[PDB]
């Protein structure tokens, strides 16, 4: 059972959003749906849920007002609308299918209230100086975009093992991300390896070859 | 005053909802608290451990209430509707001693349902006051099943 | 009306290791659920109706109680098992989850390796000026960086991000990036990256001239 909500959001305070919830199978008007609100340093809040089979929606006493679910039963799919946004709506939302718990989960839906401007990153390449052993460390350093999410991966995604990429960090409307990566010294400068970047946001698509100093 | 108590929107939380008995196994639960209108899922609906006239769902509001109808539901369940056709309501104020509704003199025989999925309602008139509602179903079609509201106020 | 209260807040075992972790209603409930959240994924069902195994989930995994006191278990801990794990209920409105317990698993303490890249020749084409250091794979999670430029130290410019424990092998992973000017960083040849971590009294450091290297 897949439930796919729909993709990141950067908004203007007092705009209006809607995130949507899609089902794979069609035993869907014969289960509740649920959605949940998670703040970044939070656990998880109930906002409420939304019969399937009449259309009937329910809100939780902190989500009464500016919020309203509804729903496309020929194509499968629950909304989640947000009025007049607010900073305190900055989060991820999550919709679920209740069948006895909430038994399937939606991947989830970042939300981005801010006036800021969508910002491009820089990608930097991170050769180590001069290496040294039988192992050498790599890394790639992303600067200066807005909103998240970027992705990053070495050598498309075939590089994986002996990685370590960091959560973003915020300043001051700007992110910084970076990764390292490790490989044996007989692999580098030998052979290539390339940090990939993207940010979708600013349709942005980087390439950088990690090259020796 | 008709408003909805709360099963729907489970104010009436589970542990007010009690029965005389409810099916039950290890594929399927259809306990007391299921007995709410429109619920969805499997089992969703309170269904007697065995079909006769003596079962009843029981709701305890735990406050004194102005009850002023009941809405009842039936369901389907592997292609098949069941459904009550008629009931009785008996209240109480201690849970112990229960007095039956009655009209024109008479034992009052709600008309209840006449499928699986559209809701029914039914005035109490007089409006019933009371701590403890009692529903008993009398007939039915293939089976005992039940969702429900109350209908009322403070 | 119920509220749940999940105990510990926070609590750490070693692979292999039992841990149990308590949630407690205000008020009786029918059946308590739980749920596992790992960092930057959606959050997944383990136990539905008290003590059942949802899907897929494996059979370490327990859940028990009744009336107001309900308790997971897991009996023999791995390394995948660090997580925040939840408990929710339905009993009446509104839905409600505790505030999760968290579980740190405890290994063998691991010093910082640490590494240092200088800015990358694109960033100083630029006026900016990004030293990064890479302090990987340590444990336990409490950790210092102090960057320092000819000897003497420096505080600010400087900005860290940490790892979430890593699933695999249990440790943590910091960067921490001092951006200048192209202009401040040209001043000064020795860049220096200081480690302080509970493995040792003496810091892990590592440094680069501009010159040579
Ligand atoms: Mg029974």
């Amino acid at each position: 059972i897949q439930l796919v909500q729909s993709g990141p959001e950067l908004k203007k305070p007092g705009k209006t959003v809607k995130i949507s919830c899609k089902a794979s199978d069609y035993t869907f008007t014969d289960y509740s749906l649920h959605w949940v609100k998670q703040a970044p340093g939070k656990g998880l809040k109930w906002m409420g849920w939304i019969n399937t089979e009449t259309g009937d929606p329910a809100y939780a006493d902190d989500f009464k007002g500016r919020f309203a679910f509804s729903l496309e039963t020929s194509v499968r799919t629950a909304y989640l609308q947000i009025n007049n946004l607010k900073n305190e709506d900055t989060a991820i939302y999550f919709c679920a299918r209740e069948d006895d718990g909430l038994a399937s989960w939606g991947q989830g839906t970042t939300l981005t209230v801010s006036s800021a401007k969508t910002t491009a990153p820089s990608v930097y390449p991170l050769a180590p100086v001069c290496t040294t052993g039988s192992s050498v460390t790599l890394g790639c350093l992303v600067k200066g975009y807005f909103p998240e999410p970027v992705t990053l991966t070495w050598n498309s995604g075939s590089l994986s093992s002996g990685v370590h990429t960091f959560p973003a960090v915020l300043q001051s409307d700007l992110y910084t991300l970076s990764s390292s990566v490790t490989v044996t010294s007989s692999t580098w400068p030998s052979q290539s390896i390339t940090c990939n970047v993207a940010h979708p946001a600013s349709s942005t698509k980087v390439d950088k070859k990690i090259e020796p100093r | 005053c008709s408003m909805p108590l709360g099963m729907e929107s489970k104010a009436i939380s589970d542990a007010q909802i009690t029965a005389s008995s409810y099916f039950t196994n290890m594929f399927a639960t259809w306990s007391p608290s299921k007995a709410r209108l429109h619920l969805q899922g499997r089992s969703n609906a309170w269904r007697p451990q065995v079909n006769n006239p003596k079962e009843w769902l029981q709701v305890d509001f735990q406050k004194t209430m102005k009850v002023t109808g009941v809405t009842t539901q039936g369901v389907k369940s592997l292609l098949t509707s069941m459904y009550v056709k008629e009931f009785l309501i008996s209240s109480s104020q201690d849970g112990h001693q229960w007095t039956l509704f009655f009209q024109n003199g008479k034992v009052k025989v709600f008309q209840g349902n006449q499928d699986s999925f559209t809701p029914v309602v039914n005035s109490l008139d007089p409006p019933l006051l009371t701590r403890y509602l009692r529903i008993h179903p009398q007939s039915w079609v293939h089976q005992i099943a039940l969702r429900m509201e109350v209908l009322g106020c403070e | 009306q119920i509220v749940l209260t999940q105990s510990p807040a926070i609590m750490s075992a070693s692979p292999g290791e039992k841990v149990t972790m308590t949630c407690s209603a205000s008020s009786t409930v029918s059946y308590m659920y739980w749920y596992q959240q790992k960092p930057g994924s959606s959050p997944r069902f383990l136990i539905s109706d008290t003590s059942n195994l949802a899907s897929g989930v494996p059979v370490r995994f327990s859940g028990s109680g009744s009336g107001t006191s309900y308790s997971l278990t897991i009996s023999r801990i791995e390394a995948e098992d660090a997580a925040t794990y939840y408990c929710q209920h339905w009993s009446s409105y509104p839905l409600t989850f505790g505030g999760g317990t968290k579980l740190e698993l405890k290994r063998a303490d691991a010093a910082p390796t640490v590494s240092i890249f200088p800015p990358s020749s694109e960033q100083l084409t630029s006026g900016g000026a990004s030293v990064v250091c890479f302090l990987n794979n340590f444990y336990p999670k409490d950790i210092n960086v102090k960057w320092k430029i000819d000897g003497s130290e420096r505080q600010n410019g400087v900005l860290n991000s940490w790892t979430d424990q890593d699933s695999k092998d249990s440790t943590y992973s910091m960067s921490s990036t001092l951006t200048l000017t192209k202009d401040e960083y040209e001043r000064h040849n020795s860049y220096t990256c200081e480690a302080t971590h509970s493995t040792s009294t003496s810091p892990i450091v590592k440094s680069f001239n501009r010159n040579e290297c």
